[PDB]
């Protein structure tokens, strides 16, 4: 009981909206309130705005007044986050929040969070990745380059996850082109280079792709 | 348009420290619509304190609100493993305008570790098909900020690269770098030799990792 | 003396459902089924007594209640009902001896901007006891801080305004009603038919 549970992952093109979903179970949506949050990676928390769940009242912050909408049902007890005319710097992740309420009483905080929910703004189009290999030369580094991809996410793991020791799996980059690159590299003894096997195994479940690449030393 | 600043950025300290987090607010406003939140890096954002100075339901007794007026604080008595997080204060007084701080990093606090510098030059598959990436890697330094300059046949070459820097490391505490500079084939064919200048205040010179091309 | 209905009834204005206004009748007479048959009730259900004979049948007081409210709230003015209007603004007893009447008022009470001078209460701690008028507008307190005559975050304001406007639907039009209520006690009685 007790939770917002938001509509799944959203990949849209410039210009158009998408609407997000955030269903309320386990206490009183009639008698609360919710808010709506997003969050670019790696960036700080930027607050849309909030509804009054009884009235229907919504407040949006100014940045936000011309092009989205917060609504609800009360039937399903459901509270919706429209935004219009998507752009590249609408790439965020968006939670909707709400006070725990009961028959007498909510609480003075938003302590119900949802899960939150993706929602991606580009041209591109599905594309798996090319996988290139990160030649080494007592510690050696190698690895695998994992380029040109659409969208998030790629999964990076060495000889099938029996590799985990001194692993670092970037995080990845977006491209002017507007496709993904990361690198994911590890840290080995060089003794190891002769008598030991290095794949990294990529997969891309959007397009996929699921890729080992034996990544071997070059003299 | 109340504004909220977070001070310090990021706060390093030790296992069973005391944290200090201040938000600052632009205008006196209520304490009953001042709240607290820890996001954890891949998680959601999780509500601490409320009102000010009230924990929320199973918030352990070591997270403690105070402040009035413009000048708020949140107290960790004693850090646990689990609190190294980011803290952000919102502000929701009144129907409009509610906004959140930037958010207060709290990094486990650790001695100055050099930079690991290996640099790749770009495959042969991928040169096969017309681009070429050069990465450079800054493996297990501490603390964060690090400098990373990219020199082709002896000049800085500026634009054409990009940085990713992985997340805190639970073991060392450290954290590593990745440099790439990507160019087309025609253009990577241009120039001889390409290095990678990394600053770090582990490394009292500049550390140049370099190789010339297909040699 | 002829009971003055027509002061209730074609009365220029009419009061918000939250406010709802009660006049009182006490020595006349009036022909109930001339009102009954009439065509410009849309509404006229009557509970407790027949419609009809009313007008055999005297009493020591009538009150009549007037007030407007939505197309599809109407329903909510009987004996027994729930819902916004039933439980936070008129509230009928379940032993109720009267009659309800409703018709369109779309005419008058829609402007071209939209008329949002009709409103009800949203918010309240409690439900309404029967024939219990409150026209409060202290601030909904719906957490533990005191709102101190400020809205926001846990504190609403507890009315709602009606968007009456022209485009609507007949369940989103307005309703004047006038809900008619008949007592007897110890004192004779008082207001009357034409046949007693
Ligand atoms: C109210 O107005 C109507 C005309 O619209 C009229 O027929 C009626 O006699 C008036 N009085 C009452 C009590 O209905």
């Amino acid at each position: 009981q007790m939770q917002l549970v938001q509509s799944g992952p959203e990949v849209k093109k410039p210009g158009t909206s998408v609407k997000v979903s955030c269903k309320a179970s386990g206490f009183t949506f009639m008698s609360s309130a919710v808010q709506w949050v997003r969050q670019a990676r790696g960036q700080r928390l930027e607050w849309i705005g909030w509804i009054v769940i009884g009235s229907g009242n919504t407040n949006y912050a100014q940045k936000f007044q011309e092009r989205v909408t917060i609504t609800r049902d009360m039937s399903t007890s459901t509270a919706y986050m429209e935004l219009s005319s998507l752009r590249s710097e609408d790439t965020a992740v968006y939670y909707c929040a709400a006070p725990y309420c009961s028959s007498i009483s909510c609480n003075d905080g938003f302590d119900i969070w949802g899960q939150g929910t993706m929602v991606t703004v580009s041209s591109a189009s599905t594309k798996g990745p090319s996988v290139f290999p990160l030649a080494p030369s007592g510690t050696a580094a190698l690895g695998c380059l994992v380029k040109d991809y659409f969208p998030e996410p790629v999964t990076v793991s060495w000889n099938s996850g029996a590799l985990t020791s001194g692993v670092h799996t970037f995080p990845a980059v977006l491209q002017s082109s507007g496709l993904y690159s990361l690198s994911s590299v590890v840290t080995v003894p060089s003794s190891s280079l002769g008598t030991q096997t290095y794949i990294c195994n990529v997969n891309h479940k959007p397009s996929n792709t699921k890729v080992d690449k034996k990544v071997e030393p070059k003299s | 348009e109340i504004v909220l600043t977070q001070s310090p950025g990021t706060l390093s300290l030790s296992p069973g420290e005391r944290a200090t987090l201040s938000c600052r607010a632009s205008q006196s406003v209520s304490s009953s619509y001042l709240a607290w939140y820890q996001q954890k890096p891949g998680q959601a954002p999780r509500l601490l304190i409320y009102g000010a100075s009230s924990r929320a339901t199973g918030i352990p007794d070591r997270f403690s609100g105070s402040g009035s007026g413009t000048d708020f604080t949140l107290t960790i008595s004693r850090l646990e493993p689990e609190d190294f997080a980011v803290y952000y204060c919102q502000h929701y007084g009144s129907s409009r305008g509610w906004t959140f701080g930037q958010g207060t990093k709290v990094e486990i606090k650790r001695t100055v570790a050099a930079p690991s510098v290996f640099i790749f030059p770009p495959s042969d598959e991928q040169l096969k098909s017309g681009t070429a990436s050069v990465v450079c890697l800054l493996n297990n330094f501490y603390p964060r900020e690090a400098k990373v300059q990219w020199k082709v046949d002896n000049a800085l070459q500026s634009g054409n690269s990009q940085e990713s820097v992985t997340e805190q490391d639970s073991k060392d505490s450290t954290y590593s770098l990745s440099s790439t500079l990507t160019l087309s084939k025609a253009d990577y064919e241009k120039h001889k030799v390409y290095a990678c200048e990394v600053t770090h205040q582990g490394l009292r010179s500049p550390v140049t990792k370099s190789f010339n091309r297909g040699e | 003396n002829l009971c003055p209905f027509g002061e209730v009834f074609n009365a220029t204005r009419f009061a918000s459902v939250y406010a709802w206004n009660r006049k009182r009748i006490s020595n006349c007479v009036a022909d109930y089924s001339v009102l009954y048959n009439s065509a410009s009730f849309s509404t006229f259900k009557c509970y407790g007594v027949s419609p009809t004979k009313l007008n055999d049948l005297c009493f020591t007081n009538v009150y009549a209640d007037s007030f407007v409210i939505r197309g599809d709230e109407v329903r909510q003015i009987a004996p027994g009902q729930t819902g916004k209007i039933a439980d936070y603004n008129y509230k009928l007893p379940d032993d109720f001896t009267g009659c309800v009447i409703a018709w369109n008022s779309n005419n008058l009470d829609s402007k071209v901007g939209g008329n949002y001078n009709y409103l009800y209460r949203l918010f309240r701690k409690s439900n309404l006891k029967p024939f219990e008028r409150d026209i409060s507008t202290e601030i909904y307190q719906a957490g533990s801080t005191p709102c101190n005559g400020v809205e926001g975050f846990n504190c609403y304001f507890p009315l709602q305004s009606y968007g009456f406007q022209p485009t609507n639907g007949v369940g989103y039009q307005p309703y004047r009603v006038v809900v008619l209520s008949f007592e007897l006690l110890h004192a004779p009685a008082t207001v009357c038919g034409p046949k007693k």
